[PDB]
């Protein structure tokens, strides 16, 4: 029973989990022994090792294949009636339209990252469809329900961004392990990967902070390590020297020499070797990608992924290095991948807490009862109260929110003269207010368009400065994102005097 | 000395609690009975953990209407014993657990049975099985534990006699620490005469006395509440609620007349919930690392509470 009333919804009503991860599988197993029949699943992933200490529809001879195909398939295991559409890609794809989420009675999200939550968040607003948001992390866990005109949407209270480095100290005068391994991480790109100007990992001689006066030689060199090191770890920083300014009250870089360095309990990655040990991990790592690059046919990118042995040895050896040079202890590669990868600790059993809530929830909505539902947090201690899990209810939507509110509408703060339409477009409009394909307009007489979502459109436009197209003080645009159905009005502020590395600010963020 | 594929396994979980901590979870045998629907949830979380071995008791068969309900049982098994149709799936979840099958009634083991296990626990027994049990396993220091489901509510129990662990609260300090549990006898038998007890009572949460109520009812009756005589069930639970909590001091109202409506079957999304609790109290003993709950854990599906209670002292 459940009883009838509610167990028609189940059985006819199709329902859309996005994710087939922790919380994914055990929600699959928990939605088809509910009763729900018709279940739509989505993963942009194949199964990794790692993966096999909570994600048990998933098994070691099924490392390499799709996420979303064999959780479909082990389902089907032990219950062969399951009506499941397992799709392999990223719910971000244009093929997920607001016709798509609409035809679902529940939407689950089961995701790890910011984007893809916000742009489900804004698909199920448009689709007016409700929407149970979770997430795990270590022993913590959270269930809530988003429902357009009735609750908070995912964004009616954005979580703090992680921090960010300016590319400056990251190129000349880092003083933290993690600013040597986002050097690392940038060095990556720039040699094997996607190339991008705030990623350059030469000495930035544009620094303000001490007064003055890639891709393609790597490439040409065959990815030699030792002509890689050498520009690396002793002309650079020997390069960097040269800015006497910048060292004066701090130890200065000591540049290391290929030759000479040669010349020199727990898990085995929780060890920290020496600095020979990690040159010649530098060396090794560029061999084996080197070749995975050239695999992939002429101007083929690798993308890094921290899961990849290789990839983790060359952000770790390539880290481990540049943080000897400016003096400080290095970290072993077990310490640098949780860093570099910004791994979250997991296990099976918060994961099924979380997963077997969510269904709760789910019964409610689907019985009408949405007004019973609420947002539970899972705790690792009992509180004042004695209370494990912590059931609050759900709050109205925040007519702040500049996602869900009748008319969005934001007020932005930068220098018209300096911020190129390139930079309004990735990292305002779609990085910063997590748009997919943005159209953006300014509202004006003939309506300049600056960005258009037809690929190769504003191609040209894009390395003109805003001011260029009489943007100013008081400017206002329209930005909007036809994939999911939202409008956001810009308001633009001219200002000179920002800050330090700061391009652009949300007037009201905190 | 773990292995190069379980580092890469277990990765998620070391960066969690640690390295040792698993060691000494590879170096434990857990004993688990009744492989229905919360046992099932329990025998995934301890193995995919990788303890050492896990052996699944039940004496039970598999009767019709349970395979498809079952993730670790195949539909094609009704009249096959519970344990041994669940240890294929059950093994596949982790090759480096040595999942064994019992199919021995839990209360004809000897005490020899149980000092194999460094952890044993109870799903689906009696009263007088879960005092019996929790005794054995004191006087030879093993740790103990119970859960149950029943519809929208769950609940799990520890003894875990005197327990030290580590706890790293400030680089890192590990703090070692001590909790006392006491016998599930005891718990299960508390004075609401005292004073002291009468100001607890207050703050103490009905699902204690909802679990007395249960508890007696599948004594007087060798089964639990079934939806298919639910008339009849409501019928007695209610009686035997006035019986329990009269014969306590306790007015009969305390738990509502309409809590049968709620304590009915076993839910997949409650067996979840409890089942993952009660795994990770498990683990935590297991492992010595972390505060365990003591000594009682109450799930009220319907409100969304979990409540961690002291009860028996
Ligand atoms: N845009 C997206 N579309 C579809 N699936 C996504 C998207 N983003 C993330 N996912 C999937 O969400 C799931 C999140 O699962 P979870 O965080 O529990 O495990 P994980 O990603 O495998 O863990 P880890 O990152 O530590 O390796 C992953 O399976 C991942 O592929
Ligand atoms: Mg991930
Ligand atoms: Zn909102």
């Amino acid at each position: 029973g459940l009883p009838r009333e509610l167990a028609e919804a189940v059985a006819g009503g199709r329902v859309l989990v996005v994710g087939a991860g922790g919380i994914g599988c055990e929600l699959l197993k928990n939605l088809v022994l509910t009763g729900f029949s018709h279940i739509d699943l989505i993963d942009l992933d194949t199964i990794d090792v790692s993966n096999l200490n909570r994600q048990f529809l998933f098994q070691k001879k099924h490392v390499g294949r799709s996420k979303a195909q064999v959780a479909k398939e082990s389902v089907l295991q032990f219950y062969p009636k399951a009506n499941i559409v397992a799709y392999h890609d990223s719910i971000m794809n244009p093929d997920y339209n607001v016709e798509f989420f609409r035809q679902f009675i529940l939407v689950m999200n089961a995701l790890d990252n910011r984007a893809a939550r916000n742009h489900v968040n804004r698909m199920c607003l448009a689709a007016d469809v409700p929407l149970i948001e979770s997430g795990t992390a270590g022993y913590l866990g959270q269930v809530t329900t988003i429902k357009k005109g009735v609750t908070e949407c995912y964004e009616c209270h954005p979580k703090p961004t992680q921090r960010t480095f300016p590319g400056a100290t990251i190129r000349n005068t880092p003083s933290e392990p993690i600013h040597c391994i986002v050097w690392a991480k940038y060095l990556f790109n720039q040699l094997f990967g996607e190339e991008d100007a705030d990623q350059e990992v030469s000495p930035d001689r544009a620094d303000p902070e001490a007064a003055w006066e890639t891709k393609e030689w790597a490439k040409s060199t065959g990815y030699d390590p030792v002509k890689l090191f050498t520009k690396l770890f002793k002309d650079d920083i020997r390069y960097l020297l040269t800015m006497d300014k910048l060292w004066r009250k701090r130890k200065p870089p000591v540049p290391l020499d290929w030759a000479e360095v040669q010349s020199q309990l727990g898990l085995k990655d929780q060890q920290v070797l020496d600095v020979k040990s990690y040159a010649r991990l530098f060396s090794k790592s560029i061999e084996t990608l080197r070749v995975h690059l050239a695999e992939k046919g002429d101007g083929a990118e690798l993308i890094w992924d921290k899961d990849d042995p290789s990839a983790m040895d060359f952000v770790t050896s390539a880290a481990n290095l540049r943080m000897h040079i400016f003096s400080m202890n290095m970290k072993s590669r077990f310490d640098i991948k949780s860093m570099a990868g910004n791994i979250i600790p997991a296990i099976a059993t918060t994961n099924a807490v979380i997963a077997g809530l969510i269904v709760l929830e789910g019964l409610k909505i689907l019985s009408g009862k949405i007004d019973q539902c609420r947002t539970i947090f899972l705790n690792k201690q009992p509180n004042p109260r004695k209370k494990l899990l912590v059931p609050c209810a759900l709050d109205p939507p925040n007519p702040n929110c500049y996602v869900c509110a009748s008319k969005p509408e934001v007020t932005v703060r930068l220098n018209v003269h300096k911020v190129t339409v390139l930079t309004l477009q990735d990292k305002i409009v779609k990085e910063k207010f997590a748009m997919v394909a943005p159209d953006v307009q300014i509202e004006d007489g003939k309506g300049t368009i600056l960005i258009s979502s037809e690929e190769g459109e504003t191609e040209a436009n894009n390395h003109k400065k805003l001011s260029e197209f009489g943007i100013r003080n008081g400017s206002r645009l329209q930005a909007d994102d036809f994939l999911q159905d939202y409008t956001l009005l810009i308001n633009i502020l001219h200002s000179e005097d920002l800050g330090k590395d700061v391009e652009f600010e949300v007037v009201g963020d905190a | 000395g773990i292995s190069e594929e379980e580092a890469a396994q277990y990765d998620r979980q070391i960066r969690l609690w640690g390295l040792e901590a698993q060691k000494r979870l590879r170096a434990s045998r857990v004993l688990l009975v009744g492989l229905k629907g919360l046992g099932a949830e329990i025998a995934k979380n301890l193995i995919l953990a990788g303890v050492k071995g896990l052996t699944m008791l039940d004496h039970e068969q598999v009767t019709p209407e349970d395979p498809g309900a079952q993730f670790l049982i195949r539909t094609g098994s009704v009249g096959r014993n519970r344990a041994e149709a669940s240890l294929e799936r059950a093994q596949n979840l982790n090759p480096m657990v040595d999942v064994k099958v019992d199919t021995e009634d839990i209360e004809k083991k000897p005490e020899s049975f149980f000092t194999q296990f460094d952890a044993v626990c109870l799903t689906c027994c009696s009263r007088d099985v879960i005092v019996k049990v929790d005794q054995i396993c004191h006087k030879n220091s093993i740790k103990f534990f119970t859960g149950d489901v029943f519809g929208y509510h769950g609940y799990t129990f520890a003894n875990l006699g005197e327990h030290e662990f580590v706890e790293e609260k400030t680089e890192t300090t590990m703090v070692k620490k001590k909790v006392v549990f006491c016998p599930v006898k005891e718990a299960l038998e508390v004075d609401w005469s005292s004073e002291k007890a009468k100001a607890a009572l207050k703050r103490t949460t009905s699902d204690y006395f909802l679990l007395q109520v249960l508890l007696k009812f599948r004594t007087d009756k060798g089964r639990d509440p079934s939806s298919d005589t639910y008339e009849e069930d409501s019928e007695l639970l209610l009686q035997i609620r006035n019986d329990v909590l009269d014969s306590l001091g306790i007015s009969p109202d305390l738990l509502p007349e309409d809590f049968v409506r709620y304590c009915f079957s076993e839910m997949a999304p409650v067996c979840a919930v409890v089942g993952g609790i009660l795994a990770q109290e498990i683990v935590k003993a297991l492992s010595q690392r972390d505060p365990p709950h003591n000594n009682f854990f109450f799930f009220d599906g319907m409100k969304g509470n979990g409540i961690v209670e002291c009860l028996g002292p």
